[PDB]
RNA sequence: UUGUUUUCACUUUCUCCCCGCACUAAUGUGGGGAAAACUGGCUUUAUUUCUUCAAUUAUUUUUUUUGCUGAGGA
RNA sequence: AUUUCACUCAUAUUAAAUAAAAUAACUCCAAGUGGGCCAUUUUUGGUAAGCAGAACUGGCGAUGAGGGAUGCUCCUAACGCUUGGAUAAGGUGCCUAAAUAUUCGCUCAUGAGAUCCCAUAAAAGGUGUUGGUUCAUAUGAACUAGCCCUGAAAAUGGAUGGCGCUAAAGCGGA
RNA sequence: CCUUCGAUGUCGGCUCUUCCUAUCAUUGGGACGCAGAAGUCUCAAAGUGUCGGAUUGUUCACCCGCUAAUAGGGAACGUGAGCUGGGUUUAGACCGUCGUGAGACAGGUUAGUUUUACCCUACUGAUGAAUUUUAUUAUAUAUAUACAUAUAGUA
RNA sequence: UGCGAAGCUAAGUCUGUUGGAUAAUGGCUGAACGCCUCUUAAGCCAGAAACCAUGCUGAUUAAACAAUACUAUCUUUUUUGUUUGCUAAUGUAAAAGAGAAAUUAUAUAUGUACCGGUACAUAAAUAAUCCUAUCACCUUUUUCGUGAGCUGAGCUGUGAGCUAGGCAAUAGUUCUUUAACAACAAAAAAGAGCACAAACUGUAGACGACUUU
């Protein structure tokens, strides 16, 4: 018979299976839709979670009970050292999805980049990317012309520089940032110009801009159904323990449904959260990155005593309104809306 | 399927096996008529273990003879082979299993000079 | 039936009749390759067939939809599933027959350059009275969640342009060969010319 | 099932007609109209030097025969819309709140405001080959004109239906834009 | 409380005439009339390999290409 | 009434027909059984029931085989082991052997329909379409009955058996 | 009375999921005896939600109150190797009535042991090889090729 | 017992789209049915928390796949063969000419030429077609097309031919016509680096696995 009292189900079925993510790096499921009018531009970046602080800001919401007062907001610091653009990939549209035509590389790639191709870089002899970087400019330009002719989506392979961060990990994080903007030829030229130079956060994003964050949540191992799905604890008198779901299905169907909460892995999930506003893009060069016009004190973002469990933010960074999935030192992908 | 070798028709080969003897070790393959109540094989359900019936019986003109068109006769010594002296064309001989090597040799030589064929002629030698 | 492989242009055929003919051919052992599956027609209105596909979509094992009927939206896969339903696919021979079939949307690289055949007992033009409604499989698939219709269309227009160039070259070559033949017909001995003229060569 | 049934349409003076496999192109001093009748089994004969078009149906059942006159009326509508543009005169009636109509993008895209004092803009985009303008004689008038009767009448219907009243007595709250009359130019 | 007898009404035209006189689905057409007699129907003679000699049934006689089977041993 | 003598009433087809009618009749000894159930037709109680109780015959039981997708009881047909042949019931678009056969109508369904038992559908409606009937100076009505539509709502996801089928692979014939 | 009496754990609540629509609210409509406001009838619609408490073992009920609404149902009267054990339904005991009595009581009351998963599957998470009669929406300097192409290891 | 960093943690803080196509309904043009009619014909429009996408999660859910980086004695033609558990070695779901690339409409199409239109051709049992097969050898007379080496160009090889000539097949009547493709082994001839483990880490964790050095 029917439930005596209705109540919504525990947790969302849209985040199933609650299994461990395949990788540590956040991965863009889909890039923003390309607009042919805008000049070619990068659409994504990668930084590392340093920590969180709070800021004071003046509200400008007419009719809001706050309006003209100064409120405190929690902010997440993402250390964004410049990446290096190292490669170009062209995709064409086929009924079977996007197909790579080819990827062309830069003339020089850092050992930080080559390290990502090795499980044991220290004892190898680092032969990766050694004899394929001496391809003639004739065949490079041939491949680029074919990409311009037939490809409809352009992406730039770029990698982080973990040496500029306090991270112990040395191998860079590599991804491809889709170039959204003008024509195919303009995209090709736009990425060809900066085929080997640094890509700072300032070129990709602006202050006061809403972005999305893609990252892997903080892991917690296997958790009970109570802490994993929020189910209600059984009364204290329960014979074999109370931290469980009482009925895991009706008699029929003579099976357990996939919608029934169970124990299992909690955390270390891939999450794409929308609409985190950039509050400030702090620069490595300046000595007053954490100063304000109402502070005039010479100070940098790193809190007195270092960022706990992270280190010191010696590079470019951005101050994100709110919180971001992942632990400290986690790689965090930032994407344009 | 029937097999024909000259005038010899064997209406069936692959002798009948007891029902469920394949999947029970305590059930030997020797044929037993399933008495049963809802017994499938007894009811003659399609696709299972057909029962023997008299219709399979072989032609009685060729009922008992071996692939050599001769009836087998089992002998234990040289004196049991006297009747074949005037049946040598329609009877073949087979030496009994418990006959020693001398009696075996003697039987073989007597059968050869009676020109009566021997089935197990190369046993114990 | 007796060819190594039959390439069938599925444009303008009725889905069920095409599937029945293909199924019989595959079971008899003929490998067939079905191209332009997005242009298959189904009798009955687009809305009626969309309701049929919605009824199909509402169908899943409620304990685990991964195990459920996989729905498939590419029109090539819809044709493949129809043929499989016209087939004893759970036997070894039926599975071989099913795997002897290849389905495509559009005309990819090998099959755009081979002769495409057509089944008269399955064209809409021959099997449907004109005053009755029908639907296009590619359109149904797009309304159901395929979203590769326009891409296949533009690939098809490019292929048609290439084919038209090929046809012009072929027609010119045929005219040249015909002229060479008609000149040579006066150089063979009159008995040979007479035999060819008598038998229509 | 009647063996043969035909209907004849007269071609007016300044009209050029081209019919190929029941695809009809009518050109006149107010533009060119196109219309495909390939959904109907019709044998269309166009006499060019002696004008007139005859649509004939062989073996027509009443259901299909009902379409002969429909096709003929459509053809004559193309003729009249090409010789003298179709014109739908519309009146915007209002009880207490006047309706502000503004016509932009070259006599398309009419936007109205203050419908029941709603101070929200409702705009409609004219169909191809249709122009919307204010009448020069009577003020609460609107002219929806063009060569294609389907497009013109659909634009008039869109203007009428974009301004319907909700959650009130419709038979007392009568304000809205209504087709007052149909004519030509 | 049956028969028998009688009247007109029944055809083709690639014919003519009139009206619409180009109006039709039409290489024609709608409406109204005149015409013989190709067409169609009937009778006499000769013929049926120019052509027809059918269909059904009763009663008979063959024929093309071929599958399976060979009991027995007087 | 009985008994004895006479005379004689078809039989060479047999005191009507037909009859693998003597596979008879009779006696003895003895087994199991003595919960039945189902179908057609009839029928009682009950609102009804895959309900309870009876009559006839045939079945299931005790019995497989072909068909009805499936099924103790429906249809064909009952069974030694084979080779050929030809059929029954039922089918011939594919699953699946055989017709995308031929010929003539009807039907469009934004929940079509599709093999007795059999796997529900009614009262009441329709200016859907197809034929008929009877009244009205090619019109208007009123009826009639085919197919279609409404009436037509249930719980895991789902079933003319499935795919699918509309110049049918549906419905009624030939 | 068809299946279970060499046993399918028999009420309710708690917990949890899913389903139906005969829709309570929310969405968009039609009608009104529709001025407005409120409301009633009705359509497409099951995406979302349908509550806190007093008494009672209770389902039901009935009040207090919040709400936008506090709709109706199914899933072996969903759910006891998930609980609980208030009720029902053993043995102790009390009362009333009935009985000569032993005792009876859809009459009331009080106290009364709630067993087992380590198997298969399902479900939840976690490692992981192998995959040629296999695969291909191409590859080749405006031009050929399926009569082709494809090794494998790491990343 | 106070306080209590760190780490977990809610009662604390942050974040939670827009497109298509539709239903109901209201309409357009419009016959049936001179009028009318949203269609209870054909042909159209607008339209809902519904539907499908978008977006998000998984994808050993596809026993799926691509691009790239680096590398393993390695890679190409001919002959013979595949008739201690091993150390030469064979498999086909389908060769017998397995021959055939335009596109489209079905109450019509296609090419060409001018400016969708006009004109002219073509096709309309379309595969009921076309194309491809046998002329062996060797000698001579020679003609025309392609490849090596040489320098737009001479020669040699090759393919297709022309003239003339003389040279073969034979196994007893058929038992598959041993004829295809792909692979493999031997022998000749020519050229051609990683991962695990370990120690560390803790963004991870029941163990594996994962992130690292």
């Amino acid at each position: 018979s029917h439930r005596k009292f209705e109540r919504p189900r525990h947790g969302s079925l849209g985040f199933l299976p609650r299994k461990r993510c395949k990788r540590l790096r956040g991965k863009i499921r889909s890039f923003p839709k390309d607009d042919k009018e805008k000049p070619p531009h990068f659409t994504a970046f990668m930084g590392y979670k340093a920590g969180m602080t709070h800021i004071v800001r003046e509200v400008d919401k007419p009719g809001s009970k706050l309006h003209k007062k100064e409120i405190v907001e929690a902010c997440t610091i993402i250390e964004c050292a410049p990446m290096v653009v190292v490669g170009i990939v062209g995709y064409r549209e086929t009924p079977k999805g996007l197909r790579i035509l080819s990827t062309v590389w830069a003339n020089h790639v850092s050992d930080e980049f080559r390290r990502r191709y090795y499980k044991n870089w220290y004892k190898s002899e680092k032969k990766a990317f050694t004899k394929s970087l001496n391809v003639p400019e004739a065949t490079k330009n041939c491949l680029l012309k074919r990409i311009e002719k037939y490809c409809t989506v352009l992406r730039a392979i770029c990698h982080t520089q973990p040496s500029k961060t306090p991270l112990r990990m040395k191998k860079a994080h590599i991804m491809e940032v889709q170039i959204n903007g003008g024509s195919m030829k303009e995209k090709l030229e736009f990425v060809k110009e900066m085929l080997e130079k640094n890509l700072p956060v300032s070129t990709v994003f602006n202050p006061n801009e809403m972005i999305d964050v893609i990252s892997v949540t903080k892991g917690h191992g296997t958790k009970g159904v109570v802490s994993r799905y929020g189910v209600k604890r059984l009364p204290r008198k329960t014979h074999r323990g109370l931290r469980k779901v009482a009925c895991i299905g009706a008699w029929h169907p003579a099976r357990v449904q996939f919608q029934i909460p169970r124990h299992g892995q909690k955390g270390y999930f891939h999450r794409t959260e929308r609409n985190k506003k950039i509050y400030r893009i702090g620069l490595k060069t300046d000595k007053n990155s954490a100063s304000t016009d109402a502070d005039i004190t010479e100070k940098k973002i790193t809190p007195m005593g270092g960022f706990p469990h992270y280190g010191v933010v010696n590079e470019d960074f951005l101050l994100l309104k709110g919180c971001v999935a992942g632990t400290k030192k986690r790689p965090i992908t930032l994407r344009k809306n | 399927a029937v097999k024909k070798v000259g005038k010899i028709i064997k209406k069936r080969t692959k002798k009948f096996t007891r029902f469920q003897s394949n999947r029970f070790m305590r059930v030997k393959p020797a044929w037993r008529k399933p008495r049963g109540i809802d017994c499938r094989v007894r009811r003659r359900y399609k696709g299972t273990n057909l029962m023997p019936s008299i219709g399979y019986g072989s032609n009685k003109k060729t009922k008992f003879l071996l692939p050599n068109n001769k009836y087998k006769y089992v002998v234990k010594n040289v004196k049991e082979m006297e009747p074949l002296i005037m049946n040598h064309t329609k009877y073949c001989v087979q030496i009994a299993h418990n006959v020693s090597s001398k009696k075996r040799k003697q039987i073989i030589e007597r059968a050869k000079q009676m020109n009566v064929s021997v089935i197990n002629a190369k046993a114990r030698l | 039936m007796y060819k190594k492989e039959y390439v069938i242009d599925c444009k303008g055929h009725l889905l069920g009749r095409l599937a029945s003919l293909i199924a019989k051919e595959l079971l008899n052992g003929q490998r067939i390759v079905a191209v332009r599956c997005e242009d298959i027609n189904i009798s009955g209105s687009l809305y009626r067939n969309k309701l049929k596909y919605q009824e199909f979509l509402r169908l899943r094992t409620n304990t685990n939809p991964k195990k459920g009927p996989l729905h498939l939206r590419e029109p090539s896969k819809i044709l493949w599933r129809c043929v499989r339903g016209m087939l004893p696919h759970k036997t070894y021979k039926g599975q071989l027959a099913l795997k002897k079939l290849k389905v495509c949307v559009g005309m990819p690289y090998p099959y755009d350059k081979k002769k495409k055949y057509v089944l008269p007992s399955a064209l809409r033009a021959f099997r449907l009275k004109k005053h009755r409604r029908y639907c296009r499989l590619g359109t149904l698939s797009s309304r159901v969640g395929w979203n590769y219709d326009t891409l296949v269309k533009k690939n098809e227009v490019l292929r048609k342009q290439v084919s038209k160039a090929y046809y012009k070259k072929k027609v010119n070559n045929l005219n040249e060969k015909k002229e060479i033949k008609t000149e040579a017909l006066n150089l063979i001995n009159p008995e040979q010319r007479q035999v060819l003229e008598n038998f229509g060569y | 099932k009647t063996i043969v049934s035909t209907q004849k349409v007269l071609i007016p003076e300044g009209v050029k007609v081209a019919i190929n496999a029941r695809k009809v192109t009518v050109s006149g001093k107010y533009g060119t109209l196109r219309r495909s009748f390939r959904h109907l089994p019709i044998d269309i004969r166009l006499n060019k030097l002696k004008k007139y078009i005859k649509v004939v149906m062989w073996f027509g059942v009443p259901d299909s025969l009902a379409c002969i006159r429909t096709v003929c009326t459509h053809l004559k509508n193309m003729f009249t819309g090409v010789t003298k543009k179709f014109l739908y005169k519309m009146r915007l009636v209002h009880a207490h709140f006047p309706i502000n109509s503004n016509i932009v993008d070259n006599n398309t895209r009419i936007e109205i405001r203050n419908y029941l004092g709603e101070k929200s803009v409702r705009f409609v985009k004219a169909l191809p080959g249709v122009v919307i303008e204010k009448s020069p004689n009577v003020k609460d008038e609107i002219y929806v004109s063009g060569a294609d009767i389907e497009n013109v009448s659909l634009t008039a219907a869109l203007i009428h239906q974009s301004v319907l009243c909700r959650n009130k007595d419709i038979r007392k709250f009568l304000d809205g834009i209504y087709v007052s009359e149909v004519t030509t130019v």
